[PDB]
């Protein structure tokens, strides 16, 4: 089973520095990776490969000279030194094999991708509020995960059990300059205190993890 | 650098019937060879990108042969024969051929469903966040189609403007819906100082325009 896990991303400032740490395992030092990057809400955008065959490496007009790809083969992980970061780059990274085509078969084996953000902010740990059911005013409910930065929550509920009819909605900036996002759950109405409902923030860049039980 | 070009931006599909899209190079991708180095990707909602077609007509391992690829030289076409719910997604055609390597814009595949009218909610807010200086009240539009909707929020009968942001989900893969939630954030004193709190929701699904409401000072 082949998998790849990025690693490395969070926030820098302009100017600043990152370095990206793909790893892999399974069926790597034979193919040709690449790094493809993603904008929030654009689209996909080629930037990097290197070769297995030693250091044949090629890199896009936009990020020549100011990114270096590279592998580690004694590690088994392919590497991308991210140099003088200006707020374009924020992006999704992922690393990736492009086409392999080997036999008569092409496959193909992209990583989970994570997020670089570019900006001068601070991190900042978010709260979480709950947006409990009532009537008389199906039946829904959620949690508010406010005022956070950068980049991303991870909201689950139940930890991870439940997830028929959960909606977590993509995050929004609000004036402030901080995220804001709320994830509901809707379920049958006749289900009043038939179960309970927790919800599981995660926000790794500021080391905050809150459960927040919601009922009526 | 190779320029890839990709029409249209946006494919509405009624499941069961073909869907095309179309990519152009600015420069022939066929080698000295016979290969066309052009790949066709998907992007489900959600997840990394997919290989559908590689080396411009030739189908990838586990992709069904509803998925087809045809063309040579600067112009290539990714067809399906019959669209599924599950073809959700963004397309992207990139070439192999000379570095750097280019991807075209992406073509956003809408799954066209019938009608769906939404599920309204309000949400008011919590005593936890009032006591912070700030109210969230939340409004939820539930598993729609299309996605086309007008959300207002009323105080009081007074359309409030500039204080609230919406939020929509991506077409889900199995029901092909949109959720969307607003929210209308005050201060705790702008909050106190009115008592109704309603969202009206327009969608063509509803024959006239319906309102959730909430007055403070309830549980």
């Amino acid at each position: 089973e082949v998998q790849l896990l990025e690693s490395g991303g969070g926030l820098v400032q302009p100017g600043g520095s990152l370095r990206l740490s793909c790893a892999a395992s399974g069926f790597f030092s034979s193919y040709a990776m690449s790094w493809v990057r993603q904008a929030p809400g654009k689209g996909l955008e080629w930037v990097s490969v290197i070769y297995s065959g030693g250091s044949s490496t090629y890199y896009a007009d936009s990020v020549k000279g100011r990114f270096t790809i590279s592998r580690d083969n004694s590690k088994n992980t392919l590497y991308l030194q991210m140099n003088s970061l200006r707020a374009e780059d924020t992006a999704v990274y992922y690393c990736t094999t492009l086409l392999i085509l080997e036999s008569d078969v092409g496959v193909d084996y992209w990583g989970q991708g994570t997020l670089v953000t570019v900006s001068s902010a601070s991190t900042k740990g978010p709260s979480v509020f709950p947006l409990a059911p009532s009537s008389k005013s199906t039946a829904a409910l959620g949690c508010l995960v406010k005022d956070y930065f950068p980049e991303p929550v991870t909201v689950s509920w139940n930890s991870g059990a439940l997830t028929s009819g959960v909606h977590t909605f993509p995050a929004v900036l609000q004036s402030s300059g901080l995220y804001s996002l709320s994830s509901v759950v809707t379920v049958p109405s006749s289900s009043l205190g038939t179960q309970t409902y927790i919800c599981n923030v995660n926000h790794k860049p500021s080391n905050t993890k809150v459960d927040k039980k919601v009922e009526p | 650098d190779i320029v890839m070009t990709q029409s249209p931006l946006s494919l509405p599909v009624t499941p069961g019937e073909p869907a095309s899209i179309s990519c152009r190079s600015s420069q022939s991708l066929l080698h000295s060879n016979g290969y066309n180095y052009l790949d066709w990707y998907l992007q489900k909602p959600g997840q990394s990108p997919q290989l559908l077609i590689y080396l411009g007509s030739n189908r990838a391992s586990g992709v069904p042969d509803r998925f087809s690829g045809s063309g040579s030289g600067t112009d290539f076409t990714l067809k399906i024969s019959r669209v599924e719910a599950e073809d959700v997604g963004v397309y992207y055609c990139m070439q192999a051929l000379q570095t750097p390597y280019t991807f075209g814009q992406g073509t956003k595949l809408e799954i066209k469903r019938t009608v769906a009218a939404p599920s309204v909610f309000i949400f008011p807010p919590s005593d936890e966040q009032l006591k912070s200086g700030t109210a969230s009240v939340v409004c939820l539009l539930n598993n729609f189609y299309p996605r086309e909707a007008k959300v207002q929020w009323k105080v009081d009968n007074a359309l409030q403007s500039g204080n609230s942001q919406e939020s929509v989900t991506e077409q889900d893969s199995k029901d092909s819906t949109y959720s969307l939630s607003s929210t209308l954030t005050l201060s705790k004193a702008d909050y106190e100082k009115h008592k109704v709190y309603a969202c009206e929701v327009t969608h063509q699904g509803l024959s006239s325009p319906v309102t959730k409401s909430f007055n403070r000072g309830e549980c």
